[PDB]
This record gives structure tokens, C-alpha cells and sequence, in this order.
RNA sequence: GAUGUUAGGAGGGCAAAUCCGCCGAAUUUAAGCAUAUAAUUAAGCGGAAGAAAAGAAAAUAACUAUGAUUCCUUUAGUAACGGCGAGUGAACAAGGACCAGCUCAAACGGUUAAUCCUUCGUUUGGUGCAAACCUUUCGACGGAAUUGUCGUU
RNA sequence: UAAAGCUAAAUAUAUGUAGGAGACCGAUAGCAAACAAGUACCGUGAGGGAAAGAUGAAAUAGUACUCAGGAAUGAGCAAU
RNA sequence: ACGGACCAAGGAGUCUAGCAAAUGUGCAAGUGUAUAUGAUUCUUUAAACAUUUUACGCAUAAUUAAUG
RNA sequence: GAGAACUUUGAAGACUGAAGUGGAGAAGGGUUUCUUGUCAACUGUGAUUGAACAAGAGUUAGCCGCUCCUAAGGGAUAGCUGAAAAGUGUUUAAAGGGGUCCCCGUCUCAAAAGGGAAACAGGUUGAUAUUCCUGUGCCAAUAGUAUUAUGAGUUAGAUGGUAACAUAUAUAUAAAUGAACUCCUUUACAUAGGCUUUACACUCGGGGUGCGUUUUCUUUGCACUUUACCU
RNA sequence: UUUGUUUUGUAGCAAUAGUAAUUCGUAAUUAUCCGAAGUGGUAAGGACUAUCCUUGAAAAAAGGAGGGAACGGCUUUGUGCUUUGCUACUCUUAAUACUUGUAUG
RNA sequence: UUAUCCAUUUAUAGGGAUGAAUU
């Protein structure tokens, strides 16, 4: 078999099993299965495992800007009432 | 190939933009380059 | 270059007019940039800033008007409501927390924790 | 049928949705576009990625003395739409080019 | 009982070190191994908070008796469990930290549900430059509720 | 005095943020990561996962000028 | 017989628990202030100091399966 | 060009030999395309070349696709399981459409080769073309009210033809009443075998044009002599 | 209105476009583009015939039929329906105008 | 038989004597 288990067979490797994943952006959305390998995309849930500590660390709350959360931090310290500015002049 | 989804096309464009070198003037005040043949975008 | 303190006094229509003019100017600058020019390429930034300022002024005016419109009246838009951490919103108001069953209240009134200096 | 005592969310801000300024960004030079302008009275504009043909037409009508017969568009690989705008026979793209700049 | 894009609201997801529920192994130890051990652990699934849980005795004692829970020092590697092998193993008392008690149900009040809530309001205040807040008692119009609200202990 | 319910404190904290300390480590160490590091890169994928600090006081002293060179460079009676 | 092409750096009896022996030290029928408190203790001080104006451990007695 | 066995042009000699290193596409790649530069590294020899490096540019659609349909299938709704996570998909549902209350009825995704509204030619760019240009069409929409015209029919719904069936030729065959409710058909189908018909290709002979051979021979050898969808 | 003869039309698209020529200028003119046939490689269609314990998708969408629901318009009177009086009507494409969100891709 | 269970359909007339079929 010219298309035998090694190099010949690597020629027949076209056609993605995974594409890009809405939600994770991580090219791990199993197309045929319609399920992301690193998310469980359609499952409303993130699919993280205590057995994968590295994995956990590489997608936690800190990793990526925190558009709103960051802004809200310091507010407690300030304890300013909402709607209130400082005094002018 | 020659029939992409819009998203994919946009990603490709983004990658291309990323590719280009440091604007030289900045150097007076890059390691993530990728050549299309040797390293894949893996999309 | 128009700074906000001038703009607060202006009426909304006037503000809008100003904004449109600024936008037009910006567009012109962009066009120039696109064409082989670098004469007033650096002018654009200032214009952009001005536009932003104008937008801010107008937006705040609008918000104020909205607030005036929905003064009191129990319910309000969720924008004009007290945007505040969800948990806090959920939480019982201090008064509610305080509220005592009548007997307990009576007890409290009668036998409050006294001050009593021991000697 | 809804009859809410007050509306849920009221964006009092000036609209974020793209006006003429913002929709259509700038004309193209480049030899191609110049050629187009010369030969077949088609003006080439770079536009926002989220411009429609209708929208672009409207923008052109508003931004200039232009009447457009047909608008072709395409998404460039630089994340811009390039809109080829063929003017009605009454107008000379060259004259309008001059007017714009 | 369905039905509603009815009016108003709530849940969903992220994060987890501590925390609460389940669910639940095996490597390992026993110089083998099967009960044991690992371990009521890891992983899995769910759920909270600035802490959680526990908590006001169907408790311990057998004393001259103590007196919610939690935690520390100890009791104690003890009583006990265990191919009584390997190994596992508390509790009370004692000394502290800290200390806080309570309300439903049931009993009672029918010369009358006194309760409670939604919507609409009304008019004294207080801090604020505004924004908002803060409280003040007064009715209506709705309902809820006698298949039980409120007071009394 | 079971078969209903609530409850602050002492207690815990390898998570996050912010402080402060050290008979700690000193770039093959210390976090995987002192640096555009969970980055590059590999894996279809679950995942795997680096290397890489130091001129000088000052580059607002980063190599002018001349000669030889196609140029790189080299040389200098030239220069910081 | 095996390992060693060369060189540089890294690179392996450690730390805790509890027991014992040895030796030092204190006090000695006692000893150890354990938690915790207290102080005119507060960069060091997360140490040091103190112990209320019969706690507990181990020892001071053994032996028995045991009431003892 | 500093420098040329492997850059370019010409002249030879060769090969690929229409089952092609030729034209088109799919998957995959992702700007590798294109021009202008250009040589530190890379282009396992050289290199002035390059799919390298740098600067810019480049992808135009009602008709080509996707978009719609359903297929093997997938994900869900109801429940029902399960501590949940998940596992099953009418199993005991009060599960949106069509007509003027009755009558139907899970939803959704799954084909860039199945089903399917409609496009052809020539020209044009450094790089795109059934996508731009010129020309010529085609398809589907096209709300109401009011005029206009166009033709039909009636003075409430044409005629012909024995029949098979035909007939609206108005700019354009537009119009031949038709509701509920039904019933068909198209969509819509295997493989083999030859037979036939047309187009395309190839070829032959003649006429016309040009080029080639010409010591000798050759009314000669070669090229071109074209015709699209649409009506 | 049907028969005879002739001249056109590459049936329209269409020669204005292509091709091969020929000149003339520093883009324009001209001449050409047409009379017979064979081979049966490829494709498609046709009518068939044969094989099967194999009989060879579905739906959107469209069409046809069956059926006979409903039925002119305007004006006047009474509570969408009934009565009374008059004759241009019901379709049908195309254009045009006007309000209704800006009524073509 | 009423629990339970199975089947059947649009949950379609209570038990006995090779056309059309709908308002
Ligand atoms: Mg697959
Ligand atoms: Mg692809
Ligand atoms: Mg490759
Ligand atoms: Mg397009
Ligand atoms: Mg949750
Ligand atoms: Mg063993
Ligand atoms: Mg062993
Ligand atoms: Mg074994
Ligand atoms: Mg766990
Ligand atoms: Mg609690
Ligand atoms: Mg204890
Ligand atoms: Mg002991
Ligand atoms: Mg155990
Ligand atoms: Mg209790
Ligand atoms: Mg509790
Ligand atoms: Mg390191
Ligand atoms: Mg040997
Ligand atoms: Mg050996
Ligand atoms: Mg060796
Ligand atoms: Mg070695
Ligand atoms: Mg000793
Ligand atoms: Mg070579
Ligand atoms: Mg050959
Ligand atoms: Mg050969
Ligand atoms: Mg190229
Ligand atoms: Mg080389
Ligand atoms: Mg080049
Ligand atoms: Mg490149
Ligand atoms: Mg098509
Ligand atoms: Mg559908
Ligand atoms: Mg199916
Ligand atoms: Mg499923
Ligand atoms: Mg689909
Ligand atoms: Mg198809
Ligand atoms: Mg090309
Ligand atoms: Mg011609
Ligand atoms: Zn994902």
C-alpha cells in the first residue's frame, strides 16, 4: 500500500475535524460532532477540569482584560454613591 | 481554498496585517512573524 | 479645538450642527490622507478629540433630560436605575433587615443593653 | 400586546449606528481606481465592513452631488469594503473627482 | 387547570484557596493477596459566603455535678476497631479563645383579620452643586387571606 | 424533651486584588514565565509549551571624516 | 564485562512526626507556662519579657482480664 | 550586472506527447497573486533569480456558487430517566400554518457533486472577470387608490377540430370565472447491451487569403476561412 | 385569399464582433469569411431489450385535474342585510400619477 | 372491574338483521 500508515497516509490528510469555535476562538470546534473540545460550546458551561491545572490557568478570569470587572475594582475602596460626581472647581 | 466564510477571510486578513514588520521610525524612540509556507495559521 | 465649558451652554440643535460640521471636516481630512498628502494629516487627531467632546456634552445633556423626565414614579428604565452590583441590588435594604417582630421590638425597647460602669 | 409602564432600556445617547461619515471612509487613488475614474466614470470608495449597497448609495447621495446607477462592492483582505460606484450618464466622475479632491 | 411578547420581578453563566452536598476510584501498605489500607481521599456532578458549616440539648455526667455551636491546648495514639495482621482510632471531662440568644407549629383572642401585599398617590423633613438618597404617616382603588394573617406565650 | 426554623463571635483561606516582611532564589536558580510568557512553536484534538536579562555615568556621546572596496567590511596620520 | 568523545554549570541520606540511645545544658520529686492572657510590647518586635492580688503532659508505684 | 552552467532575449538541439509539469475547479493553504524595488539570511552548487526580504497594490455578480429543500444523519421541545452531568425524542402534550369557527401540523440544522428562478458573446487589467465595459437577453418581485391605453368576455364566466387536440402573435400569446375540500403529475431516479439521432471533435475534396519549399520535383505543404445565449 | 417566377436575408441575434490578410497614417480604409462529403473518438437525447431472493431517495417548489363556494357597478330608503330606479360592466397585461417609512435586485 | 400493563387511531357512528360519492 503506497497510501500506507505513515507518509502515504499523511497525504490523505485534508479536511478539518475541528474549526474555530465561536466562544473560545480556539480551533477545536468539532464540526461533525457540533461540540467544542475545549468549552463544550453548545453546553452552557465552560468544560474545565481540576485534573488539568495548566489548562485552568491558561483560561481563567485574569487572562484577558476584564472589560467590566476591572472597571468595577477600586469602587469598594472609594465607596462613592452611584450617580455622584465630585464638586466642581 | 477559493470559497471562504467571511469570518475566516477576516481572520486571514488579520494574520496578514500582523505579519508586517516593525515600522522603522518606532525603533528610534519582530519575533512573532510567520512565513506562509513554514508555519501554518492552523485555522 | 472647543473645550466643554463653552459647549454646556449651547442648545442641542446647535450642538448637533457643530458635530456634523466637525464630522465633515474629519471626512475631508481622511480623504486628503488617502490621497497623496501629509500636510494636515496631524490635524485629524484634534478634530477627532473635538468630536468626542461634543458627543460627550450632548450625551450628558440627553441623560440629564431623561432623568428629569423619569423623576421618582417608582419604576424607571434600568439605565436610570441604580446600576450597582447585582448581589447588592438583590440584598434586603438595611431597614428591611432591621425590621423586628413586634414582641422582639417591645423587648428591645424595655430592656435595652445598658451602660453600667463596675466599681 | 405589550403596554410597559416604562420601557426597559432607553439609550438616550446619540445613535452609534453608522452615519454617512463613518459609513463611507475615503475614495481610493491607486492606478486602477484612477483608470476607472478616467474611462468608465466609476468612483472607488473604501467603506465600512458593515456597509450595504443601498447604504453606500445613500451615503454617496448625501456626501456628494452624485447619482449612482450601480454599486458593486467587495470586502478587502485589509478589513475594508471597496465599493465600485458607476455614476449615471448625467454626471462626469472626473468632474466629481475634481470637486471632492 | 391551561393560556398570554399581559403588569411587575426572579433563575441560568463565570470564578473557588477556604466552604456545603452528593458521587466515588485505584495506585499504595500488608514485604504475596482477597477483608482491611490507601480514603469516607483524587477525579466527577452540583451549591454558597466573606467566611461557610454548626448551633440553643430527645446533651454530658453518675459529680459537691456541668449546661447551644465553633476553634485552640489536651484527653490520646487512650477506650475501641482490625486476616486482633498491616494498620486505623474517637468521646466526656479539664484549661482557654469567644460567648447571644431565639420564632414558628401547637394553647389562647370572633362584641367581627386586628393582618399582609400591588398600583395610584398625598406632605413634613434631612444631607447633596447637581444626580440620587434618606426617612415621615396618610389615605384611597385593587387584591391576598377563614384550607388561617396578625397579636398573646 | 426528636421527627419545623433562624442566629453574631472566636475558626479556615495554595483563589483574586492590594499592602508589608524575609538568616529565601539570584537568570541551568526563583513561578512555566525578571524579556511583546501561557508568548513563539508542536499536536486533528484533549493538551503539550520553550529559549531569551546586563554597552556606558551619559548614546541629548551609538561610530563623523579620509583612503581601499561592486558592496559587506577593512584601514587610518582620523574619531566619541 | 558494562558506563565514560570532550568541556562548563546543575546534580543525590534530606525535612517533618513520634521513640530511643549517646552527649551537652537547666531545674530536680518534680519538670515543662500548653493554649491563652498581661504589659509604659510594638522599624527590628512574627522576639523578648510576665503568669494572674490544684489546667494538662511525662515522672513520683506497681500489678491484675477484671470489681480492683 | 562587481560577478552569470542554473537571471533575461535570440538562435539551435531536445523533452512533456492530450491518462501532459496543458487548460479549469474541489479539499488544504492563505496573499504564495501583481508591479516597483531588491540580496543580511534562506533559495543544501552559484544566483543579478525567487514561492526570500521591503514598499505599495490587487478579489466588482439579481443570472457562478453559498443563501432555500430534503437525505444518511445531527442538536433540541414534551415528557421520562438520572444526585446531577448527561441519556432517550410522542412513549400519558392544552406543541405554528391554511381557509371564513373549521381544517391541517414537532422544531431546527445536515449536500459549495442530490433537488433548484434566471446569461450569453466580444472586449478590457500589471494583477479580476459568465462579476467590470459594449452589446444582447433572461428571472423574480412590482402595496393601495385613480386615470390612461392593450385586448378578451358579457348587453355569471370565449370558441374551433369527427377526434388525437388546437386557438389570445396585443411592443409583450397578458386575459378562456373559479372558494372549501380531494386526487394525480412533475420534482423523481438502478445496471448492462447494442441500435439510432443530433451536436462537438477529427478528416477529405473544391473556392478565397497569406506564409513555407523550390539544384531537382510538387495545380504544392501549412495557417485562417468564425457565429454565442436569447427569439 | 391560394398557385407561378425572381431577388434578397450567414432567420433575427450578426458584423458593427472575431480571424487571417492588405494598405494608409502617426487611429482609419479596403478585400475575405463559402459550395460539397466522409470518419464515428467524446457527450447528450431517443426508442427499446435484458438481469435482480438487488426493482434502484426524499422534500421544497411547480403544475394539472375533480368539485361548484361566491358573484355585475352607481344612486335612494330602513335595521354587514333587504327593498326601489338607471346602464357602461367583470377581467387583463403595460404605462402613469398620488398619498402610505425612502416601493428593484 | 377501578389500580396496573399492552395495543390501536385523527383517540372518529352505543348493541343486533381499475368511474363518482365532500359545502
Ligand atoms: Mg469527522
Ligand atoms: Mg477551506
Ligand atoms: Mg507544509
Ligand atoms: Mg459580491
Ligand atoms: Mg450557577
Ligand atoms: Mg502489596
Ligand atoms: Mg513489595
Ligand atoms: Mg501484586
Ligand atoms: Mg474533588
Ligand atoms: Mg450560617
Ligand atoms: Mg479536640
Ligand atoms: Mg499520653
Ligand atoms: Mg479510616
Ligand atoms: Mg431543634
Ligand atoms: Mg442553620
Ligand atoms: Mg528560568
Ligand atoms: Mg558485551
Ligand atoms: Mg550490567
Ligand atoms: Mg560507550
Ligand atoms: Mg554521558
Ligand atoms: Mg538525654
Ligand atoms: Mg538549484
Ligand atoms: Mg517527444
Ligand atoms: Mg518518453
Ligand atoms: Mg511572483
Ligand atoms: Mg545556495
Ligand atoms: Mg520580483
Ligand atoms: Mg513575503
Ligand atoms: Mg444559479
Ligand atoms: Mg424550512
Ligand atoms: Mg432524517
Ligand atoms: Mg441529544
Ligand atoms: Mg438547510
Ligand atoms: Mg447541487
Ligand atoms: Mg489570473
Ligand atoms: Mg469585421
Ligand atoms: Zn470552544
Amino acid at each position: 500500500g503506497k497510501a500506507g500508515k505513515g507518509t502515504g497516509s499523511f497525504g490523505k490528510r485534508n479536511g478539518k475535524t475541528h474549526f474555530l469555535c465561536l466562544r473560545c476562538g480556539k480551533r477545536s470546534y468539532h464540526l461533525q460532532k457540533k461540540k467544542c473540545a475545549s468549552c463544550g460550546y453548545p453546553s452552557a458551561k465552560k468544560r474545565r477540569f481540576n485534573w488539568s491545572v495548566k489548562a485552568k490557568r491558561r483560561n481563567t478570569t485574569g487572562t484577558g482584560r476584564c472589560r467590566y470587572i476591572k472597571t468595577l475594582r477600586r469602587k469598594l475602596k472609594n465607596k462613592f454613591t452611584e450617580g455622584s460626581t465630585p464638586k466642581p472647581k | 481554498g477559493s470559497i471562504k466564510r467571511f469570518r475566516l477571510k477576516q481572520r486571514l486578513g488579520k494574520c496578514r496585517r500582523q505579519n508586517r514588520p516593525v515600522p522603522h521610525w518606532y525603533r528610534l524612540k519582530n519575533t512573532k512573524r510567520r512565513h506562509w509556507r513554514r508555519t501554518k495559521l492552523g485555522l | 479645538n472647543v473645550k466643554a465649558y463653552e459647549l454646556r451652554t449651547l442648545k442641542k440643535k446647535e450642538l448637533l450642527d457643530k458635530l456634523d460640521e466637525l464630522k465633515k471636516e474629519l471626512s475631508g481630512l481622511r480623504i486628503s490622507k488617502a490621497l497623496g498628502n501629509s500636510a494636515k494629516n496631524s490635524k485629524i487627531h484634534g478634530v477627532r478629540k473635538n468630536v468626542a467632546r461634543v458627543l460627550t456634552v450632548y450625551n450628558q445633556k440627553r441623560k440629564m433630560e431623561l432623568r428629569q423626565l423619569y423623576k421618582n414614579k417608582k419604576f424607571k428604565p434600568y439605565n436610570l436605575r441604580k446600576k450597582l452590583t447585582k448581589n447588592k441590588r438583590l440584598q434586603l435594604s438595611p431597614k428591611q433587615k432591621a425590621a423586628m417582630t413586634l414582641r422582639q421590638k417591645k423587648k428591645v425597647q424595655n430592656f435595652p443593653q445598658r451602660k453600667y460602669l463596675v466599681v | 400586546a405589550r403596554n410597559p409602564k416604562c420601557p426597559r432600556i432607553v439609550k438616550s445617547c446619540h445613535s452609534k449606528t453608522l452615519d454617512k461619515y463613518g459609513l463611507i471612509k475615503y475614495p481610493l487613488t491607486s492606478e486602477k481606481a484612477m483608470k476607472k475614474i478616467e474611462e468608465i466614470n466609476t468612483l472607488v470608495f473604501m467603506c465600512d465592513k458593515r456597509a450595504n449597497k443601498k447604504n453606500i448609495k445613500k451615503s454617496v447621495k448625501n456626501l456628494f452631488g452624485i447619482e449612482c446607477d450601480k454599486v458593486n462592492v467587495l470586502n478587502t483582505l485589509n478589513g475594508d469594503k471597496k465599493a465600485y460606484v458607476r455614476l449615471s450618464g448625467e454626471h462626469d466622475a472626473l468632474e466629481v473627482a475634481n470637486k471632492i479632491g
